[PDB]
RNA sequence: GCGAUAACGAACGAGACCUUAACCUACUAAAUAGUGCUGCUAGCAUUUGCUGGUAUAGUCACUUCUUAGAGGGACUAUCGAUUUCAAGUCGAUGGAAGUUUGAGGCAAUAACAGGUCUGUGAUGCCCUUAGACGUUCUGGGCCGCACGCGCGCUACACUGACGGAGCCAGCGAGUAUAAGCCUUGGCCGAGAGGUCUGGGAAAUCUUGUGAAACUCCGUCGUGCUGGGGAUAGAGCAUUGUAAUUGUUGCUCUUCAACGAGGAAUUCCUAGUAAGCGCAAGUCAUCAGCUUGCGUUGAUUACGUCCCUGCCCUUUGUACACACCG
């Protein structure tokens, strides 16, 4: 046995919603016990520019925003178990941390 | 009647509260009626509150402030001229201090009074201009009730705010004497120099 | 104002000339009977046309309306 | 710069006070000040003894407010 | 790291291969029409449900100027220009 | 703008 | 000697800059004598403004 | 007063004694080009 | 309580050759000698055990003359030397407090002492123009 | 358990959740007793849900809300709402619902914001002004 | 029933347990309460200068009450406000760190205070105690 | 949009759309959120109660508040008036929400001698190219002061200043062998600040960012006064290689105009205006500035074309580089 975190973050939904909901189907098939998804406050990255690459014009502005979801998910299984599971469900969008 | 009994005790003046609906537990609306015909449905007695602060949406249509209580229309009034805009509790401690200086003077119902002054202050007819670009011209008309009533309340606090203006007197204590001079009709108090000015000006444009 | 446009007075009036027996007076049917009639892309037009469509079924009841 | 109002009481004003401020309808700070000539601050303390000695009732206590009244 | 390269399977739906293409054809001298309407019919060609160039910049003359070429069905505000 | 002369 | 007049019909606005009302009074005593007269402030019908002088009525305004 | 420092403790400053002028602003067609070079109909139709 | 009193009020004192209004809080009429403070006043009146709340004319002599006594002399009775006036003095270093008469002829001395030296801060003074780097381009209009 | 409900009232920011026990009348605002709640020319906003009613209702009842957000005013308004919402929840639960469209019914006379939550926020601001609405002085 | 802290108003609380702790006399003041200033952003020295020190050990000791292991530096910000800048707006400035240090220091060693783990000062075992006597003799009159 | 109709039926733009805010005791879970219970534990009355602390093993329970994903919900819904009985509008009732539900993002056909080659290893041409107009080093300037003007910040006091006490937000950011991030807690120091440890690459720590207005109790008492805090002197620290032309911060002292502002003129219709602060950006240091955020929170319309700009129709034209003709 080991108390296992997985941590998930990602910029886009999608695939992290599937990405979690495949880790904790991988978690009830195979009798391991599991505490998550936890949905992490959404972090919203905004940085705000000049739209005029000069000083001329109406004082207009860009607000662009890059919006950071968090994911953790707390397993009680092997090491081996835990890792191999998070091949099965790798995602280009979504990456991945393992920590006992 | 009977005195009620909580874990939490509850002072006694405030379980008197469940018999009654008092302004600042201390001012009954039931005695208190507008001797006026025309301004009744638009001075608001009949819901009676217990402090003079709602926070209600009286700004959405039309004529919902008809509908906001009178002290609270007159309190909304004093937190004026920049410093005092958002100070509402200030303005709700003057009009809970006025009332009483208005209550050991004259001995009436000090909403009473309140009534009164506001009934003497709106002007009936005001001279509106029809000036054809630029031109002075003047036309008197008349006044709608509602005009009437919250000009009435606009023209005391403006009045009572000018008194207590580098003056050892108080705002409330200036208040309560601009109330209770109004009530009364006198030409003294401000908003009746100025209402009789106003009806006055119309006269001679019709 | 709440003047509907024609991307929902014309697509209602194609449910009545199309759908007229299966509608009804009632929004909350209409609503969900123009979800399995039309393929909408938001809920929002979804509630805009079927709220159109009952007020044209409303007003045939009292009488023959003109154009459908 | 015409207020000049008394801030030191002398035995002239005093027995004064004690034989005008009963017959008062209503009395406070800017009361005392405006009929009695005497300064804000004397008009405090002589607001805070009078209701001690009974000549004045306490109708409502505030700091920025002090409303009094007669007591007979 | 592993590179690999794929090939675009719809050369007209790509914006950057027509791009390029163009001026692949521009900085062989290529008349602007000719060039500009070899991506015109080759994006309708690929089933595009709208295509539209513009060109800016001189050519042959002192004042500057832009021409559009247009074709077929665009739309311009709101949501779906991050979509289609 | 300007033409710069030298002294030394 | 004023007098109370009920207004029964809202006419329009009138004046330059439509600050003043077009209305129609009804008398509050004597429900007859029906007056066209002009208002200042925000007006319902059923208001029971009252009125110095009765004998005038109102016309557009410039 | 060879050197600045020197000669600054002996300036006056003889400044409210001499009036501001009167007005001071000091910072036309640009529709009609100034180039002097006219395009051709020939150039635009080569070009365009 | 209000109490009364008769020929002891003094209508105007006279402290370090300055007119001192008598019917003024002490704290505060102490202010008109230059050189003290609301600060300074407070303290020097906290050293001398004179009550905040007795106005100028209150006071006798004998409390009148403990005051400019602790005023002439700071440092003697427990007066910190950050709170003092004239610290780390130009001449003599040490910790000083300026009063009516000596303050603008020590702030004098300080102008020629910068003038003598011709630093620019002292020419500026000459000038008649402000020496903290304010910008006198919009500003200096008076 | 116990006759337990929880609930809570919001005003622009600050939200007060009321738990609603049975047992004596203890009403306490963050373990201290309403009678001291401030400011205090606004105590009787919460002492409206209280005596609109008559205090007999709380014999049974204990109420202990936890307000937190907003700020002084915005607080006061968060209570009353809970107090009045609390209220109600634990008559439609444990006593018939008469007596709870009894109580709602008072409530509702006298102030819709004692059961509904008032729903104005603070506008966003933009840019061009120190406001949502105000744009900076522009001058000719 | 027993009469708590937070069962009694804190400003005639504060009153009332400034007059008692100055008459027991056990807590020692500084030597500069007669010179310093509560704040930076203060312009003036309290106006209570003999007994200021004694109210504000008193509002330490109840605003510690009840919390769990407030620091000093809290203390400052506590009991800073708006500085006077003079044509620049306000700014909040901590409170003087001194006057807050020596008072939770002389509330440690009468008995109100100590050392809580993970930083901070907690109340005592006869902090409570104290306390809640004084708020029970607080509001029987 | 209704309608009138030599037009009929359409497309772009508007609207739809997307993001955000408001509702959900209805789902899905949460030791990086909260609560009730339960252990253990404290104080006060002893009534079994009331406030706490503790519990990453009490190896509890739950999702109401908190977080976020899947959805639901509003479509002007129902009912009265008016209307060409049409589009609609105005009133009520219900509702979380009935101003396009609030706010934004995106945004047509052409075009401007609008602004930038001082953002670009974006650029054509002209100029310069070794005593350089390249690059770098040192010092100064961009701040310079008889003046006119604009964006703002403090104020002219008592609806206030101080002095104590009460004590409530939201949006965010945060590091490693650096070149040093956010920094609690303890100890010194009047302060500013210094010093020793620890936490945090973060819903975990800074941080409940215990913000300011605000509220209570006192002093002041209409006085250029305890309003206001320029100008200036002396001193103490911080950042930086370097503070002089004061970077900034702190202490004492100095106590200026200003006592509500002419002709004119700006912004604004509801959580809006106005106050009131806070964060992020610039940033070694410096915010009277912007970009946002929240606290307190109104007066007055909910109308018109009277002024002003723009749009449309008719009309005149010797204009079409289009009246700067």
């Amino acid at each position: 046995i080991h108390k296992i975190r997985i941590t998930l973050t990602s910029t886009k939904v999608k695939q992290l919603e599937n990405v979690s909901a495949n880790i904790i189907r991988n978690a009830a098939q195979y009798n391991i016990v599991k505490k998550g998804p936890v949905r992490m406050p959404t972090k919203v990255l905004k940085i705000t520019t000049r739209k005029t690459p000069n000083g001329e014009g109406s004082k207009t502005w860009d607000a662009y925003e890059m919006r950071i979801h968090k994911r953790v998910i707390d397993l009680q299984a092997p090491a081996s178990t835990v890792k191999r599971i998070t091949q099965i469900t790798i995602e280009p969008g979504v990456d991945v941390e393992v920590t006992i | 009647l009977q005195v009620v009994e909580l874990a939490t005790t509850i002072p006694l003046d405030v379980q008197e509260a469940q018999r009654e609906v008092k302004l600042f537990n201390k001012w009954s609306f039931e005695d208190v009626e507008v001797k006026d015909v025309s301004l009744v449905d638009y001075i608001q007695i009949r819901n009676p509150v217990f402090v003079s602060h709602t926070a209600g949406k009286y700004a959405s249509k039309r004529f919902r402030k008809a509908q906001c209580p009178i002290v609270e229309r007159l309190t909304n009034s004093l937190m004026m001229n920049g410093r005092n805009n958002g100070k509402k509790l200030k303005a709700v401690r003057i009009v809970k201090h006025a009332l009483e200086i208005i209550h050991v003077l004259t001995e009436q119902n000090p909403i009473q009074v309140v009534v009164d002054a506001i009934v003497n202050s709106g002007a009936r007819e005001d001279s509106t201009r029809i000036g054809s670009s630029g031109t002075v011209r003047r036309q008197a008309v008349d006044v709608s009730p509602l005009r009437r009533v919250n000009q009435a309340i606009a023209l005391l606090t403006i009045g009572a705010r000018e008194a207590s203006f580098r003056n050892i007197k108080t705002i409330a204590e200036c208040l309560a004497e601009e109330l209770i001079n109004a009530a009364k009709g006198s030409s003294t108090s401000y908003a009746i120099k100025k209402k009789d000015e106003l009806e006055r000006v119309a006269k001679s444009n019709r | 104002g709440r003047v509907r446009t024609k991307t929902v007075k014309r697509a209602s009036k194609v449910l009545i000339e199309r759908f007229y027996p299966k509608l009804t007076l009632d929004f909350e049917t209409n609503k969900r009977l123009t979800s399995e009639i039309a393929v909408i892309q938001s809920k929002r037009l979804r509630n805009k046309i079927a709220g159109y469509t009952t007020h044209l079924m409303k007003r045939i009841q009292k009488g023959p309306v003109r154009g459908i | 710069d015409k207020a000049q109002h008394i801030v030191i009481l002398d035995q002239e004003k005093y027995d004064r006070i004690l034989k005008d401020v009963p017959t008062y309808k209503y009395v406070s700070v800017s009361v005392l000040v405006d009929r009695l000539k005497i300064g804000g601050s004397l008009a405090r303390v002589a607001l805070r003894q009078l209701e001690e000695d009974g000549i004045i009732t306490p109708v409502l206590k505030h700091s920025k407010q002090a409303i009094y009244t007669r007591a007979q | 790291i592993a590179i690999y390269a794929e090939r675009v399977e719809e050369r007209g739906l790509s914006a950057a291969v027509q791009a390029e293409a163009l001026k692949a054809k521009l900085l062989s001298g290529l008349p602007i029409r000719r060039a500009a309407y070899g991506v015109l019919r080759f994006a309708m060609g690929a089933g595009a449900k709208g295509v539209e160039v513009v060109i800016s910049g001189k050519l042959r003359a002192a004042r500057a100027k832009s021409q559009k070429y247009a074709d077929g069905f665009m739309i311009h505000s709101g949501q779906p220009t991050r979509d289609f | 703008r300007k033409k710069k002369v030298y002294t030394t | 000697p004023v007098t109370l007049a009920k207004v029964i019909k809202v006419l329009g606005r009138t004046g330059s800059r439509g600050g003043v009302t077009q209305v129609r009074v009804e008398f509050l005593e004597d429900a007859s004598r029906t007056i066209v007269r002009n208002v200042k402030g925000p007006v319902r019908e059923n208001d029971i403004l009252c009125l110095m002088e009765s004998e005038r009525e109102a016309r557009r305004l410039r | 007063k060879s050197p600045t420092g020197n000669e600054a403790a002996l300036k006056n400053k003889n400044f409210n004694k001499d009036v501001a002028p009167p007005q001071s602003t000091a910072t036309p067609f640009d529709r009609h080009s100034r180039t002097g070079k006219t395009d051709s109909k020939k150039k635009l139709q080569q070009g365009w | 309580l209000v109490v009364q009193e008769q020929g002891s009020f003094q209508h105007i004192l006279r402290l370090l050759n300055t007119n001192i209004d008598g019917r003024i809080k002490i704290m505060y009429a102490l202010t008109k000698i230059r050189g003290v403070g609301r600060r300074y006043a407070n303290l020097v009146c906290k050293k001398a055990d004179v009550e905040l709340t007795k106005r100028a004319g209150e006071l006798t002599q004998e409390e009148l003359e403990r005051i400019v006594t602790i005023m002439q002399n700071p440092t003697n009775y427990k007066i910190p030397a950050w709170f003092l006036n004239r610290q780390k003095d130009q001449v003599d270093g040490k910790d000083y407090h300026v009063l009516a008469n000596n303050l603008e002829s020590k702030l004098r001395d300080d102008l020629e002492r910068l003038k003598k030296i011709r630093s620019h801060r002292g020419i500026r003074h000459f000038w008649g123009l402000k020496v903290r780097g304010q910008h006198t381009k919009t500003t200096s209009r008076g | 358990s116990t006759q337990s409900v929880q609930t809570f009232g919001k005003k622009k920011t600050a939200t007060a959740v009321a738990h609603v026990k049975a047992g004596k009348g203890l009403i306490k605002i963050n373990g201290s007793p309403i009678t001291l709640v401030q400011p205090e020319i606004l105590r009787f906003k919460v002492y409206e849900p209280l005596t609109l009613v008559g205090l007999d209702k709380f014999q049974g009842i204990d109420i202990r809300v936890k307000v937190t957000g907003g700020g002084h005013v915005s607080q006061v308004y968060a209570i009353r709402q809970a107090i009045a919402k609390g209220l109600v929840a634990y008559h439609q639960k444990y006593v018939d619902e008469a007596s709870k469209n009894e109580l709602k019914k008072i409530f509702a006379s006298y102030d819709k914001t004692l059961l509904v939550a008032d729903s104005r926020r603070m506008e966003p601001k933009k840019f061009g002004g120190r406001g949502a609405r105000a744009r900076f002085q522009k001058s000719y | 029933p027993g009469v708590s802290v937070r069962d009694v108003p804190a400003q005639d609380f504060i009153n009332a347990y400034a007059q008692f702790l100055q008459r027991q006399g056990k807590l020692e003041v500084p030597g500069y309460v007669d010179i310093v200033k509560t704040s930076a952003g203060n312009d003036l020295p309290p106006q209570e200068a003999e007994t200021w020190f004694y109210k504000r050990a008193a509002s330490i000791a109840r605003h510690i009450y009840l919390r769990k292991q407030v620091g000093v530096g809290a203390l400052n910000k506590l009991y800073g406000g708006a500085k006077n800048r003079g044509f620049r707006p306000h700014k909040h400035v901590d409170a003087s760190g001194s006057i807050n240090r020596k008072c939770v220091q002389a509330l440690q060693k009468i008995g109100v205070l100590e050392i809580s783990p993970k930083g901070g000062r907690r109340i005592s075992e006869n902090g409570q105690r104290d306390l809640d006597r004084i708020a029970a003799q607080t509001l029987e009159e």
